């Protein structure tokens, strides 16, 4: 939100936690959504 | 024979990671089209999901 | 038409961080989040809290859950709102309701 | 003439966080804030923490309060000094009285 | 011939704060540093954990120390993973294990 950006493909970010742990973190965050218009167009022919 | 900077070290600790969220999440990213176009069904369940 | 009130997403009372915690669960039924929590007498293995049991109010449910789950995480620190807790019907008294969480970091604002 | 000392203020102990909640009262008489508190038996109500009831010390004060104070804010989280927090005199043995708050986020630094 | 794995260490188990306090401890023996803990139930003194009493951990170490060492420096906040940590061979049910720390910030990932 504070940068507007919620629709994107992929979402890197990197941070850092204060007090006595000098420790600082990196975050990655997408929603993956893959999805097919033609659901009947492929059959899945279990072989044997 | 040659050490470096445990801070440069840091640098590569950091690409590494880097790379490795980015195979990580690529890697379900086919995992999907797996389930997409393998059975027309799919179940995105995890822990904390 | 109708009406058409709109909340927002902000259970939070106070910007005290909310901390989660996963641990293995023993439910009988399907229990959706905010739930309390118990140990059981024996096994004192996780359910949903009953709202009798004094001081048995251990953790509140994070994500919808049931029976078939066996393993949930649940919040584990912070102060929420008493509006947005799914408090159970045997927990009729408010005045013990409030402190059911006696001794633990989770705290109803 | 006559030498005063002014001196700063510092509870803490650590750069720990210090968190706060808010719970109904049932004081037995005035409580200064920043005070050790228990829960009843019976309806476990809020009171103050004698010092003779081990493992009921699950709170600290945070405003002064009274009869008529119905509610009580009161610290859940960080570090304070030993010297600070002015404790029930039926605390009488040391010991003890660093390891009242067994199981608390709240402690003694 | 020999391989040495360069292994990392993260005892930390999420990115949650780990916060540590300090308090008088009575051990009886060599205490590896990060073990699990409780309160005396007869002088309320800092022991080391049984793992048969289901409910009574309440701390780990921080530093390595011994009976000999009158004060104990342990954590009390965060979550740490199921393997980095040391238990004892009395603790043997493991979802009895799961739940040593429940009611604290503590917590197992």
């Amino acid at each position: 939100q504070r940068e507007g950006i919620n629709a994107s493909a992929r979402y890197p970010k990197n941070w850092v936690t204060t007090g006595d742990p000098a420790r600082e973190f990196t975050m990655i965050q997408s929603a993956p959504l893959m999805l097919l218009a033609d659901p009947d167009e492929f059959v899945s022919v279990q072989l044997a | 024979q040659n050490l470096a900077d445990p801070a440069y070290r840091r640098r590569r600790i950091i690409m590494q990671n880097m790379r490795d969220e980015e195979l990580a999440i690529a890697q379900v990213e086919e995992m999907q089209a797996v389930s997409a176009v393998l059975k027309g069904k799919y179940t995105m369940t995890g822990e904390a999901f | 038409t109708s009406k058409e009130t709109f909340t927002h997403y902000q259970p939070q009372g106070n910007s005290d961080p909310a901390h989660t915690a996963t641990a293995p669960g023993g439910l009988s039924a399907k229990a959706p989040a905010m739930t309390p929590l118990m140990l059981d007498t024996s096994s004192r293995k996780l359910v949903a809290w009953d709202g009798t049991t004094d001081g048995a109010a251990v953790g509140i449910l994070a994500v919808a859950a049931d029976q078939t789950s066996t393993t949930l995480t649940f919040y584990k620190s912070g102060t929420f709102r008493y509006e947005d807790v799914l408090w159970p019907e045997a927990a009729s008294d408010e005045t013990k309701k409030r402190t059911a969480f006696a001794g633990t970091a989770i705290s109803i604002v």
